[PDB]
């Protein structure tokens, strides 16, 4: 009954972070607060429009995002990087516990080589407002019409007619 | 059985009842059943005679089977709609599936089996609870589930009820297996108005409830439990074979009494539903049901059976019940026709 | 229910839990809450004499939301046919099939 | 993929480990070897007759209780819940009702099974 | 449907038939009528978690253990008729009658 | 209700061996259904015997129905009036005799020979006019 | 059939907008036939306890008429409501439904064909 | 082989069931059960009820099927009813072996078994449903919610389960 429209895979040719896992969460903090705009406008999008084919645009700028926040710390200390991420990947659960010696010495870059700064606990769990211009869906749900309600009781009740009409009984 | 132990099985086999009548999830509807279930065998095991075991045990496994087949249903209707509601139901064959699920519970088709069998057993204050206040959870459930009945599964399973019910009824000479056909009988008229109209559904549960503790509470008081032992009763208290015979007369239907109305209010719904000849024959055998009700009349007050010489020492003591609420049960149960459009207010 | 005490004292007993798409733990969906969330709101207010048909479409397709039946045979003879085809030798599945 | 390796492999471990203590050891049985054993008399027929109801008491006062601590496994996940009141409050009710079933079965002789 | 759903569909059945058909011992019998219910605590189990309806992962603990409930009171009666009878047989358990 | 579909579809009075057979499988099935429950309610004590229960029953009931089926559209043939509910009667009369005759009985044959009969009618009185036994909820 | 009527709050025996209709006269002849049955529910109240029936407990009796009537008195309002109610919104649907509901037309019976069957 | 292992579990469920259903011995019916009751939780494992899954185990094959032992062991029919000792046990047994191997062939041949409802008899895989569960886990949640929001269960099944232990005292009290 329809199409399922899907996007050609022309535009699904977006470049792809090449990273490990531990690569991801040992600089998952320092990459949350610093690309947030981004990827709070397609996650918005995500919940918002609620349809994967919306937020394909989107889609790419927050893997973008992710590539030029991946270039610049190669140009600055990429070798606290390196042992930091190992050390994390050596971990089963990748328990930032264990390895915190080397966290430190990846945040002292950082907090001068970029100037970043480590978000706080609870900070990256904020709820955050993300300023748009996509206009908000009408219908996310694509909702058809509404049937109309059956017409409600109006009018003051009157003493039945004859009383209860039922066989011989008169009241 | 401990009275403050034998409070709390009551307490739970009514709120178990109350349980069904008040949950809209069909899960709790289940925990109702089950747990009414869970506490109905130890008042039957309250003589504990070898008979009484032998009726639990019946019991306990055709009303465990129908629970047990009761799930299912819900399951069913879950898997192809994913509701717990109590509403119309969307598979028929989940419909067809609880039907005889809930109608084993009240035994109205051949499994009705059970019924007979269970009330002989157990004693008479047991079977006055099994009879009158285990059939309000099974109906609960199908008043609600009404609209989405099969209506030629449902008139069925009313008509054998009435039918078998009535038909076997001359056939018994213990009491207690005939207030229990009794029962099957009564049960295939309120189900076969169950699918048109569940107002009178209903008028005709309080109507009926009204002569089973009237009989069942009188015979208590008899202290008899077969017809000859029934007999025996005009020497020493002519006046309550008086008052059951009015009743036998009005369980019957006999018009005014009060048995009439919902049999009236029976016909006139399905033949306002162009359902004509069914009603016809439930009537017809509804004189089959009259028929061991004046055997049984005859018996005790209409003539007047041989008695013992050893009643003379039942003249000179009394009884100590207190009989609770039997004055008004009977006069609720004989004469009440007048009062009839107040059906109206369970609507 | 019978006697809908629930609604007239309004304390919750079982109905939180008799759908799907009602408040689950930490927020997380059932299958089905896109589906099921039309088809009640479309039959609120409604009955269920009228709600049976007026709201067809949101059921059969919230039904096969959660049974699957249709897109499953879908498949099937999506399957059925490249069984019935690629054992001929006519056509080859590429490498992305293979990987 | 290796649960149920490691299953199997247990299983084939035990069959083979009990089958060469089985066709190896060159089973010889006779008659009166074969005769069961009891304290060196002779059997007179048993193994076959009810015994009485302590063990089937416990039996069943066990799969009830045994009911009840299933209810409460999911426990260390309940605490994890946002409203902890409700849960502290229902967990001890599980617990306390617990203690009232055993509570009762105490007082009513019932542990004390019969003789 | 799935083809599973008829495995433990069908199990039911042939599990209700066994519950129904007799021989001479309600002590089998009590067997598929607990066999009866863990097909229905499976397959409870199998829609729950497919469909995700988390808050109904509720009912196949509630299910068993008011199923198990049913054992107790089962078992129960097994031991009163094999104490008035002494056994487990179904024929003999026909005292009523009349 | 295929298997009763099939009599009605069979116009009355016309491809009597098709409404015979239709007759009879009514009568066949009715019979193994009655036959499988009084060989659950009653015992047969030996197996071999409970073919025989069934089988007694079955050819009864099949004999019942397959002379219903004959007589009824034999006579809407012969007669040309396939509205008369008479055509059932005898029918249902005749019906009534094999029964006496399976059961070897005058009285009870000719009990069977009245009611069978009069229902013949009956049921033919109410496929005419559009008589409803188990009607659908109207109001 | 009013099970599901918009506005029924549940567990309500009489629902306050049933007091705008004519209460049962104190008299009203259901009513009294109501404390009829209190009254003869007294008499075979001492019968079963073998008491002097008409003078026996004029306080066990007594009782009975009261409860009846008060019984019965909350019934027939509730009795009179719904029947008030089901002609009510009876009332409001064949004006909200006109199509349904023709008008008959108007002849006399000067107009009508009725056929006449003689006795004979 | 892996493809259709669920189906391969289910398999073993039914000829379980068939095993009990088919009246053997009590302890034999309980070891065909039990054998069902084995091979039932590796399904529900298959799809995530890890939780569910290993309660089975421990309260109805470790449970229920233990105290059934006793009984066994109290009823002690005076000669074993294993398979060999009736010849109907194993009719019902052969029988039914053959017609779940009917419509599985019937539902591997063309999948459109119409038994009661309609079935399909592709994979078992495919109903699964896509999606991550992040850290909390469904099955877990789902039942820890016990204490949040099934208080209404917790006390009716607590209160039924205290009423268990009073009748069941009380009937085996044997007056
Ligand atoms: C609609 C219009 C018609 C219906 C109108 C509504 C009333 C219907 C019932 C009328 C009376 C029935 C009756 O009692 O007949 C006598 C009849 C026989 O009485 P009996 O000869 O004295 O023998 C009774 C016992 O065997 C004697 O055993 P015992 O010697 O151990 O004494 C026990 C007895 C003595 O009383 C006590 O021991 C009191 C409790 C003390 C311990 C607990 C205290 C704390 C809790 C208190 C709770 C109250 O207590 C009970 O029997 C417990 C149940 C009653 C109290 C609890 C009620 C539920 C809560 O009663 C019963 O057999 C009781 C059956 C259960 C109740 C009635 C069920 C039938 C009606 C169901 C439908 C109701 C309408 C639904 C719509
Ligand atoms: C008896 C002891 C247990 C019940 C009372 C104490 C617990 C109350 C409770 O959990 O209420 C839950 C609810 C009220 O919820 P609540 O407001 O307590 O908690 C809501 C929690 N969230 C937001 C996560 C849903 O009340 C009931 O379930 C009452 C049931 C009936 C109790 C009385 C029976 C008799
Ligand atoms: C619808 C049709 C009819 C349906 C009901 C029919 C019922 C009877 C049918 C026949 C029954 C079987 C045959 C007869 C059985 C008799 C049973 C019996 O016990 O009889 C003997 C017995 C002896 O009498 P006893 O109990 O001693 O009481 C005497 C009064 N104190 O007698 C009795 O116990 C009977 C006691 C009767 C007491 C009557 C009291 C009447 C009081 C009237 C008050 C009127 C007030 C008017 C006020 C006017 C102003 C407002
Ligand atoms: C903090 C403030 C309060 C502190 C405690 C104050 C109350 C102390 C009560 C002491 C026990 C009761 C009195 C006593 O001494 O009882 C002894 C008796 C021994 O029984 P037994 O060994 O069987 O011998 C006799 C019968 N044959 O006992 C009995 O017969 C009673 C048997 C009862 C069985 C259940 C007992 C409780 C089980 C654990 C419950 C859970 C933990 C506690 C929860 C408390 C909640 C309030
Ligand atoms: C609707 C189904 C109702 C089933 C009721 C089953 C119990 C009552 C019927 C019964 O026991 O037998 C009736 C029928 C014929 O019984 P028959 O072989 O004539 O033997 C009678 C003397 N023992 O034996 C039967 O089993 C037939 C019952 C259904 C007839 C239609
Ligand atoms: C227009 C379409 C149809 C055209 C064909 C005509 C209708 C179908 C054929 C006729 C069916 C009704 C006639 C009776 C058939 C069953 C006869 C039967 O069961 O006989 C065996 C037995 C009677 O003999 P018994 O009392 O057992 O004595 C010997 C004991 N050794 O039986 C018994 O003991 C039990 C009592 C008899 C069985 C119960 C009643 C069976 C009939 C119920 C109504 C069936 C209506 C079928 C047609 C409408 C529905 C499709």
């Amino acid at each position: 009954p329809g199409i399922v429209e899907l996007p050609t895979l022309e535009d699904l040719k977006v470049q792809e972070v090449k990273v490990s896992s531990s690569v991801l969460k040992a600089a998952a903090h320092h990459y949350g607060a610093q690309c947030d705009k981004p990827n709070k406008e397609f996650m918005l999008c995500r919940w918002e429009e609620k349809d994967p084919r919306r937020c394909l645009e989107e889609g790419k700028l927050v893997n973008q995002c992710a590539l030029d926040f991946f270039r610049q710390i190669k140009r600055h200390c990429a070798e606290p990087f390196t042992e930091y991420w190992t050390c994390i990947d050596y971990s089963g659960l990748q328990l930032f516990r264990h390895c915190r010696k080397q966290q430190a010495k990846f945040d002292e870059c950082v907090l001068d080589k970029l100037g970043w700064v480590r978000p706080d606990l609870g900070e990256l769990s904020k709820v955050t407002k993300v300023k748009t211009d996509r206009p908000l869906p009408e219908n996310p749900y694509h909702s058809r019409a509404r049937p109309e309600p059956n017409p409600e009781a109006e009018g003051d009740l009157k003493p039945a007619k004859h009383g209860s009409r039922l066989f011989f009984w008169t009241m | 059985m401990n009275p403050i132990i034998y409070t709390t099985l009551i307490m739970t086999v009514m709120s178990g009842t109350m349980l069904v009548m008040i949950s809209s999830h069909w899960l709790l509807i289940w925990i109702g059943f089950e747990m009414n279930l869970l506490a109905m065998i130890p008042v039957l095991m309250k003589n504990f005679n070898p008979r009484a075991t032998e009726a639990a045990t019946k019991y306990f496994l055709t009303q465990a089977t129908a629970s047990m087949m009761l799930m299912m249903a819900i399951i069913i209707n879950l898997l192809y709609s994913g509701q717990w509601t109590i509403t119309k139901m969307f598979n028929p064959v989940a419909m067809t599936m609880m039907t005889m699920a809930l109608a084993m519970k009240l035994g109205l088709s051949p499994f009705h089996f059970w019924v007979p069998e269970v009330t002989q057993g157990i004693s008479l204050q047991a079977g006055l609870l099994l009879l009158t206040w285990q059939k309000l959870a099974p109906l609960s459930v199908l008043c609600q589930i009404s609209q989405s009945i099969n209506p030629n599964l449902m008139l069925t399973m009313a008509m054998l009820s009435i039918l078998i019910g009535g038909w076997g009824g001359l056939n018994q000479t213990q009491l207690r297996k005939i207030m229990a056909y009794s029962s099957i009988a009564h049960m295939g008229w309120m189900t076969a108005v169950l699918p048109y109209n569940t107002t009178m559904t209903i008028l005709n549960l309080l109507i009926y409830i009204t002569m089973t503790l009237a009989m069942f509470m009188l015979l208590i008081h008899s202290s008899a439990t077969t017809t000859l032992s029934l007999s025996h009763t005009w020497n020493k208290m002519p006046v309550i074979t008086s008052l059951m015979m009015v009743t036998l007369l009005s369980m019957g239907g006999l018009p005014p009494l009060s048995g009439f109305m919902p049999k009236w209010m029976i016909i006139q719904e399905m033949t306002k539903n162009e359902s004509i000849i069914m009603p016809t024959l439930m009537a017809m055998t509804a004189l089959l049901n009259l028929y061991f009700y004046m055997r049984l009349a005859y018996s005790s007050s209409l003539t007047m059976f041989p008695s013992t010489n050893n009643m003379k020492m039942k003249w000179q003591f009394e009884h100590t019940k207190q009989m609770k609420l039997l004055p008004t049960m009977i006069v609720l149960s004989t004469l009440v026709l007048p009062m009839t459009p107040a059906l109206s207010s369970l609507n | 229910p019978f006697f809908d005490v629930q609604k007239r004292l309004g304390l919750d007993l079982d109905r939180w839990m008799t759908i799907q798409s009602a408040e689950q733990p930490h927020k997380i969906p059932g299958r089905c809450h896109a589906f099921e969330k039309e088809w009640i709101e479309c039959a609120h207010g409604i009955g269920g004499i009228r709600a049976e048909k007026e709201c067809k479409i949101e059921f059969d397709d919230f039904v096969e939301c959660l049974l699957r039946q249709k897109t499953m045979k879908r498949l099937s003879a999506i399957k059925r046919q490249r069984d019935k085809l690629i054992k001929e030798g006519k056509y080859t599945p590429p490498p992305h099939h293979l990987g | 993929m290796n649960i149920m390796l490691t299953l199997l492999t247990n299983v084939t471990l035990a069959s083979l480990l009990v089958l060469i203590a089985f066709w190896l050891p060159q089973l010889n049985a006779y008659s009166e070897k074969t005769s069961p054993y009891e304290c060196g008399f002779d059997p007179m027929g048993s193994a076959r007759l009810p015994f009485s109801m302590k063990f089937f008491l416990v039996a069943i006062t066990f799969l009830l209780f045994d009911l009840e601590i299933a209810l409460l496994l999911p426990l260390p996940w309940a605490s994890q819940t946002n409203n902890l009141k409700t849960m502290l409050t229902m967990a001890l009710f599980l617990l306390i009702l617990l203690a009232a079933s055993l509570a009762y079965e105490w007082t009513q002789k019932g542990l004390e099974w019969a003789e | 449907m799935p083809l599973v759903y008829m495995n433990i569909i069908m199990a039911f059945a042939i599990a209700l038939a066994g519950l129904l058909m007799y021989r001479s011992h309600l002590m089998s019998s009590l067997l598929c009528l607990e066999g009866m219910m863990l097909s229905l605590f499976i397959m409870s189990t199998l829609i729950i978690l497919n469909t995700h309806f988390t808050l109904a992962n509720m009912m196949p603990i509630i299910l068993l253990v008011f199923a198990a409930c049913e054992a107790a009171l089962g078992l129960s009666l097994l031991v009163m008729v094999s104490n008035t009878y002494g056994t487990d047989y179904v024929q003999n358990l026909n005292l009523l009658q009349c | 209700k295929t298997l009763l579909h099939k009599y009605s579809d069979i116009p009355e009075g016309t491809e009597c061996h098709r409404k015979a057979y239709a007759s009879t499988s009514i009568g066949g099935a009715t019979g193994l259904i009655v036959s499988a429950y009084s060989i659950a309610l009653k015992p047969p004590a030996s197996f071999l015997e409970g073919v025989a229960r069934t089988g007694r029953y079955t050819f009864t009931s099949a004999a019942i129905g397959a002379i219903f089926g004959l007589t009824s559209c034999i006579s809407a043939q012969v007669r040309e009036k396939p509205d008369d509910p008479l055509n059932y009667f005898i029918g249902g009369c005749a019906g009534g005799l094999t029964l006496g005759a399976r059961t070897r009985s005058y009285g009870i044959g000719a009990a069977a020979c009245a009611y069978m009969g009069l229902t013949a009618a009956l049921v033919k009185m109410g496929q005419l006019e559009g008589w409803q036994v188990f009607a659908e909820p109207k109001v | 059939m009013m099970s599901g009527r918009p506005g029924r709050v549940p567990l309500q025996f009489l629902p306050n907008e049933a007091r705008s209709l004519p209460p049962p006269k104190l008299t009203d002849p259901r009513l009294v036939y109501m404390g009829f049955l209190g009254y003869c529910s007294g008499l075979i109240d001492n019968a079963i306890r073998r008491r002097p029936v008409v003078s026996a407990g004029l306080h066990r009796q007594l009782l009975y008429v009261t409860s009846f009537v008060f019984f019965g008195y909350y019934l027939l309002k509730r009795q009179d409501y719904m029947y008030a109610l089901r002609d009510h919104d009876m009332f409001a649907y064949v004006k909200s439904h006109p199509e349904d509901f023709p008008e008959k037309d108007k002849k006399t019976y000067g107009e009508i064909l009725e056929e006449f069957h003689p006795v004979r | 082989m892996t493809m259709y292992i669920a189906f391969i579990l289910s398999t073993i469920f039914v000829i379980g069931f068939v095993g009990f259903s088919s009246k053997p011995s009590p302890i034999y019916g309980g070891l065909g059960l039990i054998v069902s009751g084995g091979v039932g939780c590796g399904i529900v494992l298959n799809f995530g009820g890890s939780f569910l899954g290993l309660m089975v185990f421990l309260i109805y094959l470790g449970g229920m099927l233990v105290v059934f032992g006793y009984t066994t062991a109290m009823a002690t029919e005076m000669y074993p009813e294993v398979w060999v000792s009736n010849k109907t046990v194993f009719g019902a047994f052969v029988s039914g072996l053959m017609m779940e191997f009917c419509m599985v062939y019937y539902a591997l041949k063309e999948e459109e078994v119409e038994i009661i409802f309609k079935f399909n008899g592709l994979g078992d895989w495919v109903i699964y449903d896509t999606g991550d569960s992040g850290f909390f886990s469904e099955e877990a949640m789902g039942i820890a919610a016990l204490y949040s929001y099934g208080t209404w269960l917790v006390i009716v099944t607590g209160w039924s389960l205290l009423i268990g232990v009073v009748v069941i005292m009380e009937i085996t009290r044997g007056n």
